[PDB]
């Protein structure tokens, strides 16, 4: 039917509109050379979300701390060493140092000895390079925005079954279109739970998704990549570029033994050949 | 380079897995070997018979030498004027790989002009030395005063009647420096992210380049051809033309040595290289996006099932294997930066432990 | 415009350091400061 | 670089009264608390505008409850104007510019080089229209 | 931590994200595909329209 019933029963002669390539139409017809890089790809909702405030390693990792150890064994054993020359300081001048960390602890009465200042005003001073670099390192976080994919790709353990996990979701694709033969070529659960999820129209889909009448969605890469380039607030930013997916292209479709497969072959290459494409 | 050693050695990869994957699907035999030079074939002017002619491995094709050629096939309009090609198996584009990876003291006090610390020391010594001499004048007194002058400084209380308005002013003194020299040094930081790049073919800087703009291709490939024929790249094929390498791997050895500053390669390629070598960049424009292919011969009976056999490779996850194999393969620290500060710190309460050795043999 | 294009480069358009002048004006109130204090001392 | 004048008049020159007013506020609550049940009196102002930076200066440990309850509450402001502060010096970073050295060809320079101490230097190609 | 994080992120949202939220460029094929309220409009009987 369509393209394909008006090529093969020979009513037209070549298909110059867009048309996917897969196994059954290269059987039925000749193909030119594909020109552009039209794989398939999901577009979900993707809203805003978060910057994943994990956690932080970068000015410890696990080894600076045996060098807050280490100098609070010296603090202490210098503050024994002054109390000694000069009765409840024993442990407690590493609490002095260790409340100190943070500025905010019980003011303990600092001895004279002109030790124990010297010694608070280097920690001091080591205060003020490690707040401000606290401060760098979450000015070293909020660099280029993000958010995390829901699904990874093809072979998403949510595409197994939104049952097992406790958000349930759905996923669709265009009635009677060639996604539905690559589905059903290479996966049938997921066209059994694609049947239930069906849709009509490639604008009713993305009002879909913008109001939450679908959550994913399955189409070819470079028309949801346009789609996204002139999106309404730019919203829709992609997992990827289409690198767990089918990854074919668009040519145009000749009939079996029609003589005009070189010339519009060499054609192609020359338009691409000279960066008029 | 060698007058004459050829031997059988081992291959294996993409491509070998891709023949194995062909001859798994379809039904023959075959034999493995390799081509004479390290070159993809021009339409070069030979010096007789004033006729241009090819080399590589179009030469040993289309001498009859060679069945199929398996190679990461250029597609274009020179060499489909003469043989048939196959449907692509590789989408790849063209970038350009250039060296903007330059690593860092964060410029404490040694890397830094000492105006500050000095200036602060002065200026705590002045306001030292006038609290001594208002407490003299009152409407271990010296080190109390002088020790309240550091404490103030210290962010971590003498007579005061006439002078608590200095103490004021000094206290927010020092925090509005130390807040300025905080958020200086997190905007430098944040902000340590000049222009290094080429920004695509659309550069006029490289349309007219000078003597550190280094950039070139590999020694008679398609990309020469392909620069050759379009007209705003002759002055580029005129830097070009003198520093052609023979293999990828001498560029990434001429880069990496800073030979070259930039050079054009396949995409994919220069993404497995920048995950085993971690000190390669690419640029941000993607241009040419191409295709690679199988070389093949004219018309002959293994043109037909061979490509219905790539494109059932591209129907399934198969290609995602092969990605899997080679292409999804992939690999304030305060360790350098404050390393520094933590010798100064150590060498600081070395001294100042020395001169409480002094203070208690004086006193 | 498409010579201007052609002939024409747009890519140049329009440094941290520790100013100089703040903490120039930092120590004018400072001066102040001198002064008030003077003021308040010599009464 | 940018070369700013300061940064106290350009950024906080409504807010400043401000603070003033809520000092003298918390400072008149302090003295009515201190003569309602040391020398929370005159010294209070020199202890609240400490409490704004608290730079290890130790004063005393208010015994009124109100006292400890205004130390918080201005401890808790403290921060957050602080935070304030910094969030404007950064916005302060956010643009770039540069100053002209030179602006206008009846500049005060081209007059004569020895209004200013480096002699500066400016020529033409010969034979030109210019 | 919490409140090093708090300054770190109120000095943090007055970084300017989305620093242009319009079609400037003019070779934007928005311009060529206009919507129900991209409204851009010239003068009547002008050079311009010529
Ligand atoms: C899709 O195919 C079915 C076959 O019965 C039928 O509903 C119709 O031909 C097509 N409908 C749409 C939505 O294209
Ligand atoms: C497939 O290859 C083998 C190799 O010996 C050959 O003998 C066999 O006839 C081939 N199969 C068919 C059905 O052609
Ligand atoms: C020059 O001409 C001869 C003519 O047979 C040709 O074979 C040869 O390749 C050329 N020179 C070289 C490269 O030896
Ligand atoms: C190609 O494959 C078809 C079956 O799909 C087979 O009938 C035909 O003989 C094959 N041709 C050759 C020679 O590869
Ligand atoms: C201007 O032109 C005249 C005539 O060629 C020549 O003599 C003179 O040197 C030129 N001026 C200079 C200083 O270049």
């Amino acid at each position: 039917n369509g393209m394909i019933g008006e090529v093969v029963y020979q009513r037209a002669v070549m298909a110059v509109g867009s048309l996917t390539i897969n196994e059954e139409r290269s059987e039925v017809v000749d193909f030119s050379v594909p020109f552009v890089e039209t794989g398939i790809s999901v577009m979900v909702s993707r809203s805003n979300g978060t910057v994943s405030p994990s956690a932080f390693l970068e000015p410890f990792s696990a080894s600076v701390w045996v060098m807050m150890f280490v100098m609070l064994l010296i603090v202490s054993a210098i503050a024994v060493f002054v109390f000694e020359y000069f009765s409840f300081t024993i442990g407690k001048a590493i609490w002095l140092l260790w409340g100190l960390v943070f500025n905010n602890s019980v003011p303990v009465q600092n001895p004279k000895g002109t030790t124990s200042k010297i010694m608070v005003s280097v920690w001091a001073f080591f205060a003020v390079i490690f707040l401000a670099s606290y401060t760098a390192n979450l000015a070293a976080f909020m660099i280029q925005e993000e958010f995390v994919d829901q699904v990874t790709g093809l072979s998403d353990k949510k595409f197994q079954r939104p049952h097992d996990y406790s958000p349930p979701f759905r996923f669709g694709t265009v009635p009677n279109g060639s996604t539905e033969r690559n589905i059903r070529n290479n996966y049938p659960y997921m066209h059994q739970y694609m049947t239930r999820f069906n849709q009509r129209g490639v604008e009713d889909a993305l009002v879909s998704l913008k109001t939450g009448k679908l959550d994913a969605f399955i189409y070819d890469a470079a028309v949801l990549n346009y789609k996204a380039g002139r999106d309404e607030g730019c919203k829709l930013v992609t997992i990827g570029s289409g690198y767990i997916f089918a990854t074919t292209g668009y040519g145009i479709a000749l009939q079996k033994g029609s003589p005009w497969k070189r010339q519009i072959d060499l054609a192609l290459l020359q338009f691409v050949g000279d960066g008029e494409m | 380079g060698s007058p004459r050693h050829t031997v059988p050695q081992c291959c294996y990869g993409f491509c070998i897995d891709l023949l194995i994957k062909l001859a798994r699907t379809m039904n023959f035999t075959y034999e493995v070997h390799l081509v004479a030079d390290g070159k993809f074939g021009t339409q070069e002017r030979v010096n007789n018979s004033n006729k241009k002619e090819w080399n590589g491995m179009m030469g040993e094709l289309l001498s009859g030498q060679a069945d199929m050629i398996v190679a990461p096939l250029t597609i274009n309009n020179e060499r489909a004027q003469y043989i048939e090609f196959s449907k692509p198996f590789k989408y790849q584009g063209l970038t350009i790989l250039v060296k903007k990876e330059i690593p860092r003291l964060d410029s404490f006090m040694q890397p830094f002009q000492s105006t500050l610390w000095l200036l602060v020391g002065l200026s705590v010594h002045v306001v030292a030395v006038m609290l001594y001499l208002l407490d003299r004048f009152s409407p271990l007194t010296l080190s109390s005063a002088m020790w309240f002058s550091w404490g103030v400084l210290l962010n971590s209380a003498p007579r005061s009647f006439s002078a608590r308005i200095l103490g004021m002013v000094w206290a927010g003194f020092a925090m509005i420096i130390v807040a300025s020299y905080t958020a200086n040094l997190a905007a430098f930081l944040v902000l340590d992210r000049p222009e290094e790049r080429i920004t695509g073919i659309n550069d006029p800087r490289l349309r007219n380049p000078s003597d550190k703009f280094i950039y070139a291709t590999v020694k008679q490939s398609s990309v020469d051809i392909y620069f050759r024929r379009q007209v705003e790249l002759s002055t580029m094929y005129r830097h070009m033309e003198k520093h052609n390498y023979e293999s990828a791997a001498e560029a990434i050895q001429a880069v990496r040595d800073n030979k070259l500053h930039a050079f054009i390669w396949d995409s994919a390629v220069l993404e497995f290289e920048a995950s085993q070598k971690c000190d390669l960049v690419t640029t941000g424009e993607l241009f040419f996006r191409s295709g690679f292919g199988i070389g093949m011969r004219k018309d002959s009976p293994w043109k037909q099932n061979v490509s219905l056999s790539i494109l059932k490779s591209h129907e399934n996850g198969f290609m995602e294997d092969l990605d899997k194999t080679w292409v999804r393969y992939q690999e304030t620290l305060t360790f350098e930066n404050m390393a520094g500060v933590f010798m100064l710190v150590a060498g600081g309460i070395v001294a100042g432990i020395f001169l409480i050795f002094i203070e208690i043999a004086y006193k | 415009e498409e010579l201007e294009t052609l002939w024409l480069t747009g890519i140049c358009h329009n440094s941290s350091q520790l100013d100089i002048d703040n903490m120039a004006g930092v120590f004018y109130m400072l001066a102040a400061a001198m002064a008030l204090s003077l003021i308040t001392f010599i009464w």
